[PDB]
């Protein structure tokens, strides 16, 4: 999971999987937005927030071999920490929810 | 969840009221970025919104992202293109030397040269939804018939008699002998359903005769019972045998006809009862079973209204009323119970539209009654004389299907005439259509021909497709999609396509 | 909805000052210079980027383009490496083998060890190899070098029976425009000529791929001799780790019936003689029936002859412009495929794309099949048509240069 | 002004990748099929209302059933000296509401105006409410992409398996002239079916299940006179077709039984 | 450079001095020498394009 906090407009940074990530979680008008950076250098910008489908959506992006990150539920800042979530899941266990997918 | 604002004219202040300089720049400055930043977005989304994407721009974006060559398309008719103006009389026909042609596409006459050129947009938004398909779906028969329905109609039922547009029946065939089939009389009673396996009518009384004839039963004891008699009046048949009963005031009493019981094992049952002109624009009646039990109806002779009817069981099925010519209607009913225990049918008149069969009354009122049956099913049969006991007649019978030939027990009597229904010699006709002519004796007919398919279409990977001229679609197009080289129509591989 | 014009921006608010306040002024001197100045330059930024973010056209897009692609075709590519196995070295007795030991081949190899060894007096062990790079390369069938070595461990051994996965190269939005048009698959049962060569293309390591049907008998107008109803697919694959899954690809996009080179046509190069043999399907259908044939190789040659120009072009650029048409990594030409028509008129006119300035007074090309001596002086014309058994291939040294 | 316009036009910076939603998405996802708006009241016909003498029911009142519900009512009328009149009645929530069919209660009243009753010639007006508003638009997409994902033989083993009571299903093709597995050369490029089951009580069903599939140019006859007992001669009789059709006619065969 | 993806078959040059009615078809080659006193110049009908 990722330790949230219900602020209009926040960031993160940690260690996940063997590499650095820092994402970056902002209000934009109605529906909530990200920005993701891995070991310094950008991935995505603007990536809408929804509930489910995963904030990379590139196969370039979120795997050679790395993870990726999935919301529960469609996020609202008045919620963080209060039966919303944010899941990161490695190689394996995405490549296999993504099978699912379909 | 929070709110935003995100309006430029949160900058004036209740500091400028009688500011006329910087209210109009703020105000002047709000509309500029309303007119070039929000209603441009709103067109926009409009005209990429493809459905009604009548820009070609759209139209031209939509092609370069599905892939198929433009030059079959005419892009727009507008102002832009070659010979088209406000006056635009220059160097053409203006009716000092040679009449003009008239139906003409605006513009000039040079444009959408050859064959291959089609003209209106609508089409092209078909053609380019019918493309998106074909690139991104590759084979079965059930759901690109479902699209060419939903994109054509918009998801509306068709019709047959003018042979609308389907894929194919591929080499796979229709239908061989002639199945589920249905004769439709027509005569003075209008439409009737008649059937191969014999029908029962187990009304003792066709018709009431006097008191004693049919039974009536009082409650209350509170006045003297309704009295049933039979006067002279023209039927439909052609004869004058109807019958009369009057509810005379401060007594309730229904005339009851006695009935074999139980009528069966709990399933539908078919009331009918002829509807005669009478004081009174409302008949009642009521279909009894097990105490309590009953299910009962109201009929609006005056207008056709189905009005008072109650559940008291799960006995009701439903009620529908036959319009009649010259004043006379039908009435049917039907029931449908859990239990079996149909016990009696009883009937009488009515006040009011919502009156019930045991209400009371408030003066004296009359009402004609002729032909009733009962029978087991959901559709009225033809009617049948009954007296004394129930009465069985059987129509037809199917004396060849493959051939098609229906035999029938009794001579047709002139004026006669039949329709039919189902599925024959790979054709439909879910419309009635004429078949019989009554002269009188004959007994022998031969069914006519459906709307007709061309059922077997044989061959292995070979297939094409079928329109309908009702839809009155260009056959520019048609000469179009012929073509493989534009790709535009779903097809397998080592399949022929052939729009017609 | 494509362009915007910015001409008459200034006079909006030079005018919208001069019916708001009053007639005054609007000049350049005074203090409502600037501010209609600035309220004309920040509106023509947003003129202009409110269009950019707008085309979303297929072409002219970029980085977006990744969503437009992903709304039909899977995905574009990956990013893996070229692993090795199966491999060994020629070494002493008792030596320690190192990890990460690098070894490079002669063609830009650069290649570690993936694990530690030790050797025994035998005198050959065996070692596995990653690829320093991401890019797809290839091993020469012998050893070449050893860089790091305890000196005794002599060289390291090439072998048949080693195995070579191929890795993919990244992504180039130019040549995303291009396999675009062909990667995009379908939605009933996969069972269309376009649904099969754009689930074929989608295929790791295969740059090209040919498909054709037949739809009449006996012959059709493109190149088959043979069956009457006949499909002939002429894959063009760098390899197939997955030997059975570049078959087994076909098999599932694929419904009708499967020839070798048609049937009975000659000198193409099938697979093999028998069939492919799919595995299995999950159908509980044992139907074992995919037939195709790799395209005969080729070998390229291309002349030029080129003024001085107006700048100091060194004739080592020239040859570089060439290869990537081949390749198709430039954005408009397609490449070289099956029964590409190798012309000088689509070469030597396109290698002007990248360095012009310089006057081409004559180019003319030929080619012969791979392997086999350079043609005669006179043996060079315009064009060279191909058929669609094979494609032509371009190296850096084919093409000769003389600054006449 | 510049904080409005960078938000609106990151707000659409990617619209064609279907992730997206509200508007937009529902053109991406009409290209295929996708339904919507859908948010309609159980308008109502063929009232009852027992009441007094000469008085009028008074447009929107209130109307409750067992389970409390809520309606409101559309048209004012007067009574006739009988006491029985017919009202039109509407929805509070804008939701396809059930109206258990039992004797309503009053929540508004009028005057002399009681006992809001039921009746069999009352229609039935059954609204769809809001059902794909987002997410299952996306599930549905992503469910039309998995049935559209199988080839010939799998989307039959698929359909023919989706059936209940069925138990297996054996698929082959032929592929030529020639026998490949048994001898059916009956027509050159046919393709068979067989079918286990618990007694097929739905015969239709299955055909309608092996017909949801079909290529277009391959017949589905197959039989050497020996084979798998065919379930009848000349037709399987399927029906119609659910959309704009007419008949169209599949075989298949079943197993033939073996005691151990 | 104006328009890829085109494949181009064969193309001709040809000159002439101004006014002349057009040439036979034997008078096109593939490179034309010119003097330092001549200039060079093409009309919009003059190209003919064939899409074989």
């Amino acid at each position: 999971k990722i330790p949230l906090t219900a602020v209009p407009n926040q960031a993160i940074s940690f260690n996940a999987g063997s590499s650095y990530w820092k994402i970056r979680l902002y209000q934009n008008m109605d529906m909530m937005n990200a920005d993701i950076s891995r070991d310094g250098v950008i991935v995505c910008h603007g990536v809408r927030c929804f509930g489910g489908i995963p904030l990379l959506q590139y196969s370039h992006q979120y795997r050679p071999d790395y993870g990726n990150f999935v919301f529960d539920r469609d996020a609202d800042w008045t919620l963080f920490g209060d039966g919303i979530n944010l899941f990161y899941l490695d190689g394996a266990e995405f490549a296999e929810y993504q099978a699912l997918a379909t | 969840l929070p709110a935003y604002n995100s309006d430029i004219q949160q900058a004036l202040k209740w500091l400028h009221n009688q500011a006329p300089g910087i209210t109009g720049l703020i105000q002047r400055k709000a509309q500029w970025y309303d007119r070039f930043s929000r209603q441009f977005w709103a067109n926009w989304e409009r005209d990429v919104f493809h459905l009604k994407t009548a820009n070609p721009f759209g139209l031209m974006v939509w092609c370069i992202i599905l892939g198929t060559p433009s030059k079959g398309f005419g892009l727009y008719p507008k102002n832009s293109s070659w010979a088209f103006g406000r006056l635009r009389q220059n160097f053409i026909y203006s009716g000092t030397q040679v009449p003009p042609p008239a139906d003409a596409s605006p513009g000039g006459n040079f444009y959408g040269g050859g064959n291959a050129e089609i003209l209106n947009l609508d089409e092209i938004r078909k053609v380019l939804q019918l493309r998106y398909v074909a690139l991104i779906s590759n084979g079965s028969i059930a759901y690109i018939n479902r699209m060419l329905r939903y994109i054509f109609n918009d998801d509306e039922p068709w019709d047959e008699a003018t042979g609308l547009y389907f894929y194919l029946m591929d080499s796979t065939g229709e239908n061989g002998p002639v199945e589920n089939l249905a004769v439709y009389r027509k005569d003075w009673e209008g439409m009737v359903l008649l059937s191969s396996s014999p029908r029962t009518n187990h009304v003792l009384t066709s018709t009431p005769a006097s008191d004693a004839d049919w039974p009536g039963v009082d409650p209350a004891a509170s006045g003297i019972p309704v009295t049933v008699e039979t006067a002279s009046a023209t039927a439909p048949d052609g004869s004058a045998t109807v019958c009369k009963l009057t509810k005379p005031a401060g007594s309730t009493a229904y005339v009851s006809a006695p009935i074999d019981g139980p009528l069966g094992s709990g399933s539908t049952v078919t009331f009918s009862f002829f509807a005669k002109a009478g004081s009174t624009r409302f008949i009642a009646i009521q279909s009894a079973a097990d105490f309590p039990s009953r299910a009962d109806a109201v009929f609006d002779l005056d207008s056709g209204n189905v009005i008072s009817d109650q559940m008291l069981d799960s006995s009701v099925v439903s009620a529908r009323m036959i319009r009649l010519e010259n004043g006379w209607w039908r009435c049917v009913l039907t029931t449908k119970t859990v239990s079996s225990s149909f016990r009696a049918a009883y009937v009488a008149p009515a006040e009011t539209n919502f009156s019930w069969i045991d209400s009371n009354s408030s003066a004296a009122i009359d009402v004609l009654i002729w032909g009733a049956q009962i029978e087991l099913g959901d559709t009225p049969t033809g009617y049948l004389k009954t007296t004394g006991a129930p009465v069985t007649i059987t129509d037809y019978v199917l004396q060849n299907a493959q051939t098609g030939t229906v035999k029938f027990t009794q001579p047709l009597p002139t004026g006669v005439e039949a329709y039919w229904t189902g599925d024959w010699k790979g054709g439909t006709a879910a419309e009635p259509a004429r078949f019989a002519v009554g002269n009188g004796t004959q007994d022998t007919f031969t069914l006519s021909d459906p709307a007709y398919i061309g059922l077997p279409t044989s061959g292995a990977f070979k297939l094409e497709y079928r329109v309908g001229p009702a839809l009155n679609l260009s056959p520019q197009l048609i000469n179009l999609m012929n073509d493989r080289a534009v790709g535009i129509m779903p097809t397998c591989a080592g399949c022929d396509v052939k729009v017609i | 909805v494509a362009d915007t014009a910015d001409v008459l921006s200034d006079v909006e608010a030079e005018f919208r000052a001069a019916l708001g306040a009053n007639i005054n002024l609007a000049a350049s001197t005074p203090q409502g210079s600037l501010v209609a100045a600035e309220a004309i330059a920040r509106s023509s930024v947003m003129r202009n980027e409110a269009r950019i973010a707008n085309t979303i056209n297929p072409n002219v897009s970029f980085g977006t383009f990744l969503d437009a692609i992903c709304a039909l075709m899977g995905i574009e590519r990956g990013s893996d490496l070229s692993t090795f196995g199966y491999g060994v070295q020629v070494t002493g007795r008792s030596q320690t083998r190192i990890s990460t030991g690098s070894r490079v081949q002669t063609p830009a190899g650069a290649i570690f060890t993936v694990m530690s060894d030790v050797t025994i007096p035998a005198g050959g062990v065996a070692t596995i190899d990653i690829k320093s790079q991401e890019y797809g390369n290839i091993p020469l069938p012998v050893g070449n070098l050893i860089i790091i070595d305890g000196t005794i461990g002599w060289s390291g051994a090439k072998v048949i029976a080693s195995t070579r996965v191929d890795p993919g190269s990244r992504q180039m939005s130019d040549a995303e425009l291009k396999n675009a048009r062909v990667n995009r698959l379908a939605i009933q049962g996969r069972n269309s000529t376009m649904a099969i060569k754009a689930y074929v293309s989608a295929v790791p390591n295969v740059t090209s791929v040919n498909v054709i049907e037949n739809n009449t008998g006996a012959v059709q107008v493109v190149n088959g001799v043979s069956f009457t109803l006949p499909y002939a697919v002429w894959v063009c694959v760098a390899g197939n780790p997955d030997k059975q899954a570049v078959a087994d690809a076909l098999w599932a996009a694929h419904n009708g019936g499967t020839p070798w080179d048609y049937g009975a046509t000659n000198n193409g190069v099938p697979v093999d003689g028998p069939n492919g043999v799919p595995v299995r399907d999950p159908a509980s259908g044992r139907k074992y029936v995919v037939k195709w044939t790799t395209p005969i190789m080729y070998d390229g040659y291309v002349n030029v002859t080129v003024q001085q120009g107006s700048s100091s072009v060194a004739p080592e650029a020239i040859q570089n412009a060439v290869v990537n048409y081949a390749q198709g990594k430039v954005e408009g030409e397609e490449g070289l495929v099956v029964g590409a028509s190798l012309s000088a008129f689509e070469v030597a006119g396109a290698i002007a794309r990248e360095i012009p300035g310089i006057y081409i007074k004559l180019c003319q090309v030929a080619c012969v099949a791979a392997g086999s001596p350079a043609p005669a002086p006179g043996d060079f014309t315009s064009e060279y048509v191909m058929s669609a058994f094979g494609q032509a291939t371009i190296s850096v040294g084919n093409v000769r240069v003389t600054f006449v």
